[PDB]
């Protein structure tokens, strides 16, 4: 019946309990884990810092998926391991399965004398499978860019679990990488996706030295709420400076300027 | 004490605060009567008559008063009546004064008769005073009433030449106001926090006079801030025993007596009270008390009781109503004359064509406000400080006039304009406070201002006043204005506030000192005369007569709650208070306790900018806050959109405070009239609450956090968020094209690459090309540049520079801008070092040097971060990365010399009866280090290095060495070169009894005098001199040979080489090694220092073998020594300070209770505090006279020789101490009483750690900075201080060990670690001084090319280190080629600035040769740029006057410190000159010495000690002169060489050229000059030439007097000159033509130069000079030393033919009145 009742809409956005989330994420830095051994020993072992992890934990979100490129060396003698020295961030932005990032690879005088080693992204939930997005976005990289080997770059995940962050490293395989950079389906189960198209490889988390950030020159990395000004063609230059949290006042202008609209 | 209670401090509260109703009945006077009206009553109290004339009260004309004080006074004919009976107490008494007044009998100008009775204590003879003598502090309750009084007190007093100002918004620098300022104008809130920020920077210790004004403030919530300024003020003069008058101008209120008490008025003096009848208008007062309780009927009553009452005044009188907002001022303005349209009365208020309806409506059609031009033609107006400023004028201007008949305003006006009106209606006492979140009543203030208005005393008979309010309220209002609302204290509420406030000042230690500062509080006195209404009953106070116990519960109660919140540290037995950081910071920005209680427990480093709002929405000075249910819906509308979400649920008043703080910076205004209140009291307190969660994160080091703080600092003061473009920032640019900017999306650092025509093309607009790229330059922008210096491996020293990249404008930047230097680590989490940085308007374009120091670890980071941001300004960073990519790192040192397990040597070694005659009296044997290093330096002539502590007996080492000197030839030259001149006067002690009084050799010191150096370094077999010192001499080497016959050479404390006069060191060694192996065989140099990490290197440098090295370590000390580094986490200095106090004490009983002890303090104020501190925290533990280990009686002998006022005081209890001010005297009896066990503790300052001849068991150094008068920051303490001021604590043959305790800020703990406990790696800075010693070499021919220059490099300390850590030298290898490149152009750019200055001559890119003006800069050890200037400024016409002008400015004198609380002892001094000056400019330190160089010759004697500032500007005045007489008499200019000539023996005796010549004999008077009258006495050759028995019977001085005036006689310059002309026949026009002149003597040779006003004793210097007339033709001069008989030959040229009269000169450079003047005549052929 009705005609009895007055109810008045209220506004409730998207990102205000997720930001609000985000600025908890640093407590998951202090329990961080990496996987062992399930036939993963590859012929290179690859070690990553947690200063630079751990900073790239509290800078993410927990369901938009952040990515940045691997940089690194190898100890003195020894060809065997790869030191992660540099995470680049880069103009991007995501969702839940799979990154955005723009076609060009991170070019600066720091990083000539270094290798790249990959890439690194946040996954909203741990998965025993590397992602089809991930077999797919690899081996597209590898085929505009013949500076990622197929065994030298790798995939490292960082699940969100409750109260911690697990970290897997993945690698692709020779076929893994000819399926890859043919797929045009973003499904989660795309076709000629095989558990054969990729390999794990292994992980080790260290103090002895510490890694560094390169961030773009001028504008920041995340594009999340800028989505529209974001191109897989747009150039960039990076600056050796620390990266500013997903949520900070810079990566979301136009939350501060509508709201002070009259 | 005795058993405590805690009490509930808000249970004795009155609530009501100014509200609160002490008395119970009202007595009303005679005729009063009460009306009964429509469900309101009505109270009429009819005006009272004035009492009669009484006593002798006669209005007392201006005529009549003092003449000063009658300037003050202009445009009043009369005093009135209560400032006539106040006059005399008031100008000719300095008692302090309670005036009780009804408001407006005229307080004001009392006040002002006691302001004019200080600044006439401080007046001078010129008209124009001293200004810098004195302060008042005029004290008003209202902001409108400050700004009010300023220009009315600038105006009154303008005739006097005083600046009144009130002070700025927020000035932690721009403070130039009070300095400036002699009147200040302030509210109690703003006095309070000033004083509370206790830095005695300060100007607060130069006030006089307090005066409070509307005093009866008390009784209002914020009385408990007068109590807090009084008794700080009070109890501060017995601290000091310095009077400071107090001046209290209160209302008609009862309880006048307490607070008369309360500020130390003598009621039989300076109390005057006054009852209303003293009104100049009679007051007809109404009030009407509505008794409706519905909010909707009672706002249209009284809205028919204003009409009711406005008609019966509406034609006749002007009606003044009040209301409390600014938006019901129009709303009651429309409603009043809306409503008479109705009942058609509005013709009554104008009398339609008349002469003011005219001048109504036509100002009302240019008024510029609607809501004004509504009303004006009708005769209503409104008034409010929220509209237009010159229409409030237009508002006031009509007023006044007759012309508005109805004017609707708020308190604003009642307080900042004096606007009489007949009648004054009070429409409501009802106000909303955001601070207690509800409505509540008028202050008692507003009301007392308000009716106050009420009455014109021009033309108005009597005033009527109508106050309507609600009838519960009727009891209150009526005691108020009928002289019956006693004045109570509302302090127990602040309690807890304030009393912390007093133990960050440090006034309040312990709760006994609480209780006393308790006794000085206004509620103390109340709480005495009437402990009824303060809960304390009469079972209490005849049991505890002067509330002794309850002042101690309530302290105890306070104190629990501060220890509670972590603001204080409470020890419940020993009652003592421990100051906080948190305390401090609580206290200096205004914060209560519970807040920042609330700050410790949730602010975190990893905080969000989402909790980091809420942690300022639970700030406790927002505890009344609700959410009202009228304005959650509005609320919520908002929460939907902010943009930092809120967790928090909308009922919540966390969340309504969040929402409205960032609608604030958004600029939304809301509709809500109580939320629009709310936000502005939330955001008016949010400035300091940011600020202080600013420094609590800064000062902890948490990067992220910090960032986020400060930009909401700015996010708030700025009013817009950082995503903004900003250049809004900018006022007058328009908002126009700034979202112009902002919608099309593009970062702000993209602009600075366009120009005018291209930035318009990108935001679409041809229009304002120039504009938008005006004020992006106009943007502050800096550029940042390192030079990356490494210390160690493990400490990188960083200088940063700082280049300003944007343009000034004072229209936009002011006098200054602040940023903050943040050095960051790589994650950007915590920050390794930050200080403040200031760019002053005047350096706008220079660059800008920092230097700092930051650890590193050695596995090496990425890189570091530095930022600059701004303090005010929002988007305002400048970043740079310092990469440690290409960091060259030095070497770890080697390790030390390994002191080996030998046999302690007994004296007996030395194997010589005279040498063991020496040493055999102190010690059994030498220590470890010496039996080492014996065989090395007492068997051997190898070249010998000694790294040791200090305290290691290195003195003996050198001995040993001076020794073996005397063994291989009786007839040694050694010097001894050590840096310190305090050392140098106390190693000639020692050896002076050594080697010349035991064994009969000569030991000489240095004074810095040529005449005499090169003299005592002949006749001496151990020459001690300091590095400057010997550096004058060793440069003439080849040509002198006492320079280059030194048999040994020592040089003492060589690891000064690294610090700042450390090149001159380097040079005169360095140069030791050149001549050495120039000359036949070599020099033996012996080379001591403290334990240096690269000693190999200085071995290497000074050519000492491998296995004569010895570098040992800190860890082989012949004492052992037990170090302790105390950190302290206070940032504030004074702060920190008063936290060490108690530890120091408490050092003491823990590691020295019987043996003696040495406190080191950073400044001489400091040496007697802290020693009273350590004297009464003795005596609080009832321990005194412990630190006395001698009989009381036995000090007398000592004690009475002193001139000190505590020193006496505090060496009766035990303890002294040491600074410069004290006489040498008493510093010898103090030092004496110290050593022989007498007094335990000394209290030593800094300055004095190198000239002190006492050793302690342990050593205490309370902080580790100074301050520099100059630049106005805090010094750290130089490393080579701490090394000596750690070295006083070892007693070698007294004590088993010795300890340090050194206290610190938290900062430095770490650097002291590494710098102590291992040994100290030393550097070189010779290539930034090598201008003065390049040009040196060049004179002496040893650099004769640029090849020449580089190889005089290679024998420098400064090149080997290049390779070692290059760099610390801006080298990027240590390649050879990359060493040449180097010194290649570090010698290109010495000798082009040389070349420059036209010292020296660079001819075919490669040959250089001296010039004339370097051959005199380097002769006298002059600076190359202060003789450049020396060519300038002098001229042919040069005289006395244009010489002292020219010296002062010399750069020898850019470094003695400045005084401006001396700047108008200059100011007159600048006058007590008899010689005139131009230039303004009085801090300039080359003017500060002008005066002073006249200041010596006027002798006006006593400077405190800037006498000693005089004695070392003469040490350079002398060499200054002869410069220019030099340079003069080569240009050949007669007149200003002859007068510089004469100043050099004015300089020498303290005269001048007019005074007569006799005031050189001792104990001659400046006035029996003129006994001499006409006696034919002006010269002193006429006092020998009377007889014995008659000479004495004329100066009238003792027999013990004329064996001086007969010293001087016999010394003075008696002499016979003979000249000759050689062949004066046959001469030719351009042959060789020679004069010779010999000077015989008459026996002399008597002592030096008789000088008493002179520091030095210098030799009688001589010039023989040849002129012509005063043609100003200088022909020939020559500079001659005479002993005896002497000869002098002068050369020169003959000019052309005819017949010259020549003029021969015999001048002097000490005595005046012997310069002789001989004729002659050559006849040329
Ligand atoms: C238009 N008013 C003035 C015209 C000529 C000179 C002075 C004034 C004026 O400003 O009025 C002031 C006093 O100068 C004026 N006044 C003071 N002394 C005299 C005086 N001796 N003769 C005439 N007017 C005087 O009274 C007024 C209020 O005095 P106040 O200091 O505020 O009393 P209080 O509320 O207790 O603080
Ligand atoms: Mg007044
Ligand atoms: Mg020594």
């Amino acid at each position: 019946p009705l005609g009895s009742m007055t109810q008045t809409f209220s506004s409730k956005t998207e990102w205000r309990v997720r930001a609000i989330s985000a600025a908890n994420l640093h407590l998951r830095t202090n329990h961080i884990y990496v996987s062992s051994d399930d036939i993963k020993e590859t012929g290179y072992t690859y070690i990553l810092p947690k200063n630079v992890l751990k900073k790239f934990i509290c800078i993410s979100d927990l369901r938009a998926q952040i990515a940045g490129y691997l940089y690194g060396v190898s100890p003195p003698d020894n060809p065997q391991v790869k030191e992660i020295r540099c995470i680049v961030m880069v103009p991007q932005w995501g969702t839940h399965q799979t990154v955005h990032l723009p076609g060009q690879l991170p070019q600066h005088e720091y990083l000539k004398e270094m290798e790249p080693l990959g890439w690194i992204h946040t996954q909203p939930n741990e998965s025993p499978q590397l992602s089809p997005q991930d077999v797919t976005t690899h081996a597209k990289i590898m085929a505009d860019n013949p500076s990622w080997d197929g065994e030298k770059t790798i995939i490292i995940t960082c699940s969100f679990t409750p109260g911690s962050c697990t970290l897997t490293a993945y690698k692709l395989t020779p076929s893994g990488y000819e399926w890859g950079r043919q797929n045009t389906d973003k499904g989660n189960n795309p076709k000629g996706y095989l558990p054969s198209h990729y390999e794990r490889v292994q992980m080790l988390l260290s103090d002895r030295f510490l890694g560094f950030f390169m961030v773009p020159a001028q504008s920041s990395w995340n594009y999340n709420f800028m989505g529209v000004r974001h191109d897989p063609n747009m150039k960039y230059e990076l600056q050796l400076a620390n990266p500013k949290e997903f949520y900070h006042e810079v990566h979301r202008p136009s939350h501060f300027l509508n709201f002070a609209l009259l | 004490l005795a058993p405590r209670q805690v009490l509930d401090l808000e249970d004795l509260v009155f609530t009501q605060g100014s509200h609160f109703m002490a008395n119970k009945r009202c007595q009303l006077p005679d005729g009063s009567f009460r009306r009964q009206r429509k469900g309101y009553e009505e109270v009429h109290v009819p005006a009272l008559k004035p009492k009669p004339f009484g006593s002798e009260e006669q209005l007392l004309p201006v005529e009549k008063l003092p003449k000063y004080a009658q300037a003050g006074f202009e445009g009043f004919k009369t005093l009135n009546r209560i400032q006539s009976k106040l006059y005399r107490a008031a100008l000719e008494t300095d008692e302090n004064l309670l005036l009780c007044a009804p408001t407006g009998a005229g307080k004001t100008n009392v006040a002002l008769m006691c302001m004019l009775r200080e600044i006439g204590k401080h007046i001078n003879m010129d008209g124009t005073i001293n200004v810098d003598d004195f302060k008042i502090i005029y004290i008003a309750p209202m902001r409108s009433l400050v700004q009010e009084m300023v220009g009315s007190f600038g105006k009154r007093l303008a005739t006097y030449g005083i600046t009144v100002a009130e002070l700025t918004g927020d000035h932690q620098l721009c403070k130039e106001e009070i300095s400036a300022t002699q009147i200040i104008v302030c509210t109690p809130e703003k006095w309070d926090i000033i004083t509370r920020k206790g830095g005695e920077r300060t100007y607060t210790q130069l006030v006089r006079l307090i005066i409070l004004d509307e005093i009866h403030l008390l009784h209002d919530d914020r009385g408990p801030v007068l109590e807090a300024l009084v008794a700080r003020a009070i109890r501060n003069i017995e601290m000091t025993q310095e009077d400071v008058r107090l001046i209290g101008l209160s209302a008609t209120l009862p309880n006048y007596e307490d607070v008369a008490t309360f500020l130390r008025v003598d009621p039989a003096k300076g109390l005057f009270y006054f009852d209303n009848s003293f009104r100049p208008v009679p007051l007809e007062q109404t009030y009407v008390g509505i008794t409706e309780k519905k909010a909707i009927k009672r706002f249209q009553i009284m809205n028919e009781i204003v009409y009711e009452k406005i008609m019966e005044h509406a034609g006749k009188n002007q009606v003044l109503v009040f209301v409390h907002s600014r938006k019901e001022t129009g709303k009651t303005a429309r409603a009043i004359r809306d409503m008479c349209l109705e009942k058609d009365t509005l013709g009554l208020f104008l009398r339609e064509g008349s002469a003011s309806t005219e001048v109504l409506r036509t100002e009302a059609e240019q008024c510029k406000n609607l809501e004004l031009k509504d009303l004006l033609p009708y005769g209503f107006a409104i008034h409010h400080a929220g509209m237009t400023r010159v229409d409030r004028t237009l508002v006031e201007d009509l007023f006044a006039d007759k012309h508005i008949q109805v004017l609707v305003s708020t308190a604003t006006l009642a307080w900042g304009v004096n606007l009489p009106a007949h009648t004054v209606i009070i429409k409501g006492t009802q106000v909303y406070s955001p601070e207690k979140g509800r409505w509540t009543e008028l202050g008692a203030l507003d009301i007392l201002q308000m009716l106050g208005r009420a009455g014109r005393p021009q033309y108005d008979t009597k005033g009527e006043g109508i106050l309507i309010t609600s009838h519960g309220e009727l009891q209150y209002y009526l005691s108020l204005l009928n002289q019956q609302l006693p004045i109570e204290s509302q302090m127990v509420s602040k309690l807890p506030d304030m009393l912390n406030a007093e133990i960050v000042l440090g006034n309040v230690q312990n709760a006994k000192d609480a209780v006393n500062w308790l006794g000085y509080a206004y509620l103390y006195i109340r709480m005495l005369r009437s402990p009824t209404l303060y809960g304390i009953s009469h079972d209490d106070l005849k049991g505890d007569p002067l509330l002794d116990q309850r002042r101690l519960d309530l302290v105890h109660t306070a104190a629990l709650m501060l220890d509670k919140n972590n603001l204080v540290k409470y020890d419940k037995k020993t009652g003592n208070f421990q100051v906080t950081e948190l305390g401090r910071i609580a206290s200096h920005y205004y914060i209560t306790n519970d807040t920042v209680q609330t700050y410790n427990q949730l602010l975190k480093p990893t905080l969000s900018e989402i909790e980091l709002f809420r942690v300022f929405s639970l700030s406790s000075e927002f505890k009344n806050i609700t959410v009202r249910e009228e304005e959650k819906l509005e609320l919520q509308k908002l929460l939907e959109r902010v943009p930092i979400p809120v967790k928090e649920s909308i009922e919540e008043p966390s969340a309504k405070i969040n929402v409205l703080l960032q609608a604030f910076i958004s600029q939304l205004k809301l509709e809500g009239f109580a939320l629009m209140a709310d936000m502005v009291y939330v955001t008016q307190s949010a400035g300091r609450l940011m600020r202080a969660i600013f420094e609590i994160v800064l000062n902890r080091g948490w990067a992220q956090l910090t960032d986020k703080t400060l930009n909401l600092c700015k996010m708030i003061d700025k009013r817009m968020w950082q995503s903004m473009c900003p250049l809004r920032q900018f006022r007058k640019l328009p908002e126009e094209v700034v979202k112009k900017i902002e919608k099309k999306n593009f970062p702000f650092e993209r602009l600075y690459d366009l120009n005018h025509n291209e930035i318009g093309e990108l935001i679409r607009m041809p229009k304002m090309g120039k504009t938008i790229h005006k004020y992006v330059h106009l943007f502050p922008k800096l550029e940042l540049s390192v030079h990356l210096q490494p210390i160690t491996r493990s400490t990188l020293k960083v200088e940063l520079t700082i280049t300003p990249d944007f343009q000034w404008d004072e229209k936009v930047h002011g006098s200054s801008e602040a940023f903050w230097i943040l050095v960051e680590d790589v994650d950007s989490e915590v920050i390794l070092h930050h200080e403040y940085f200031l760019l002053k308007a005047k350096y706008a374009q220079d660059e800008h040097l920092i230097t700092f120091f930051v650890p590193v670890f050695e596995p090496l980071p990425p890189q570091y971060f530095i930022r600059v941001v701004s303090d005010r300004w929002l988007s305002c960073e400048t970043q740079l990365p310092v990469s440690f990519r290409h960091l060259i790192l030095p070497e770890k040192y080697p390790p030390p010399t390994e002191l080996l397990d030998l046999q302690p040597l007994p004296v007996s070694a030395l194997r010589n009866s005279a040498f063991e005659s020496l040493y055999q009296d102190k010690f059994p044997f030498f220590n470890p280090i010496q039996t080492q290093v014996f065989n090395t330096v007492y068997n051997s002539d190898d070249n010998v290095f000694v790294g040791a502590p200090t305290g290691s007996g290195k003195t003996i080492c050198a001995e040993f060495a001076i020794l073996r000197m005397l063994l291989q030839s009786s007839e040694g030259r050694c010097v001894y070169i050590t840096p310190m001149e305090a050392l140098a006067e106390q190693v000639y002690m020692d050896w002076y009894e050594k080697f010349q009084d035991r064994l009969n050799k000569k030991v000489v010191l240095l004074t810095g005098e040529t005449s005499t150096d090169l003299k005592l370094l002949g006749k001496g077999n151990i020459i001690i001199s300091t590095p400057e010192k010997w550096d004058i001499l060793s440069r003439r080497w080849k040509q002198r040979k006492n320079v280059q016959n030194i048999n040994l050479f020592v040089v003492d404390e060589v690891h000064l080489i690294g610090g700042e006069n450390g090149p001159v060191l380097e040079v005169i060694c360095s140069r030791m090694r050149y001549i050495s192996s120039q000359i036949e065989r070599p020099i033996r140099i012996v080379a001591l220092s403290s334990s240096l990490s690269n000693a190999k290197d200085v071995a290497h440098w000074l050519g000492c073998s491998a296995t004569s090295t010895f570098n040992f370590h800190p860890n082989v000390r012949p004492v052992p020594l037990e170090l302790h580094i105390q950190g302290f986490n206070i940032s504030h200095t004074q702060t920190r300070l008063l936290s060490m106090a108690k530890p120091v004490y408490h050092a003491i009983t823990k590691h020295s209770p019987k043996k003696p002890v040495i406190v080191f303090v950073p400044s001489r104020k400091q040496t007697r505090l802290t020693a009273i501190d350590i004297l009464t925290t003795c005596a609080a533990d009832i321990q005194r006279q412990r630190f006395l280990h001698c009989t009381e009686k036995d000090l007398i002998p000592y004690l009475e020789k002193l001139s000190d006022s505590t020193l006496k005081e505090t060496l009766l209890n035990g303890v002294g101490y040491l600074h410069e001010g004290l006489s040498p005297m008493e510093r010898r009896l103090v030092e004496q009483l110290f050593s022989s066990g007498a007094i335990q503790v000394v209290v030593a300052s800094r300055s004095l750690c190198w000239g002190m001849n006492v050793a302690a068991h342990l050593v205490i150094i309370m902080d580790t900075q100074y301050y520099n008068g100059k630049i106005h920051a805090y010094v750290d303490y130089p490393i080579y201080d701490v090394l000596q001021m750690v070295g006083h604590a070892n007693r070698p043959l007294q004590d088993d060990e010795g300890r340090c305790v050194i206290m610190c800020q938290g900062s430095k703990k770490d650097f002291f670690k590494k710098f102590l406990y291992e040994p100290l790696p030393v550097e070189s800075h010779l290539d930034h001084c090598m201008h003065d010693h390049f040009n040196a070499e060049i004179v002496t021919k040893t650099i004769e090319n640029k090849q020449d220059a580089v190889d005089y490099l290679t024998w420098t300390f400064l090149y080997r280190r290049m390779t070692q850590n290059p760099n610390y030298y801006n080298l990027q290898g240590i390649s050879h080629r990359h060493l040449s490149d180097h010194l290649s152009e570090l010698v290109e750019q010495t000798l082009s600035d040389l070349e420059q200055s036209k010292c020296i001559s660079i001819e075919d890119e490669m040959d250089v040769a001296p010039l004339n003006l370097g051959m005199i800069a380097a002769y006298y050890y002059i600076n190359y740029t202060t003789i450049e200037l020396f060519s300038m400024s002098l001229n042919a016409k040069t005289k006395v006057r244009g010489l002292i002008e020219i010296i002062s400015n010399a750069a020898e004198y850019e470094n003695i410190p400045i005084r401006h609380h001396e700047d108008n002892l200059l100011r007159q001094l600048a006058q007590k000159v008899p010689h005139k000056l131009n230039n303004p400019k009085f801090n300039d330190p080359h003017v500060k010495t002008n005066l002073l160089l006249q200041a010596h010759l006027s002798r006006m004697q006593l400077s405190a000690e800037l006498q000693s500032d005089t004695e070392e500007i003469l040490s350079k005045a002398i060499r200054l002169i002869q410069a220019c007489v030099d340079v003069l008499s080569s240009n050949g200019w007669l007149s200003p060489a002859l007068a510089a000539m004469e100043l050099a023996q004015m300089v020498t005796q303290a005269m001048w050229s007019k005074d007569s010549y006799l005031k050189q004999l001792p104990h001659f008077t400046s006035e029996h000059i003129k006994r001499c009258t006409d006696k034919g006495v002006e010269s002193v050759f006429d006092i020998m030439e009377m007889e014995d028995e008659e000479r004495n019977a004329l100066l009238q001085l003792t027999d013990s007097q004329i064996a001086d005036v007969a010293r001087f006689c016999n010394r003075y310059p008696n002499i016979e000159l003979s000249y000759e002309v050689v062949d004066k026949d046959s001469i030719r026009s351009g042959g060789p033509v020679v004069v010779l002149v010999q000077l015989e003597r008459e026996e002399e040779v008597t002592g030096p130069v008789i000088a008493p006003l002179f520091p030095q004793k210098r030799e009688e210097g001589w010039w023989v000079v040849i002129g012509d007339a005063k043609s100003n033709s200088l022909i020939s001069i020559k500079r001659l030393t005479l002993q005896q008989k002497a000869k002098v030959k002068l050369d020169f040229v003959a000019p052309a033919t005819g017949a010259h009269n020549y003029t021969l000169y015999f001048m002097s450079d000490a005595y005046m009145g012997c310069d002789q003047e001989y004729k002659f005549s050559v006849d040329v052929k």
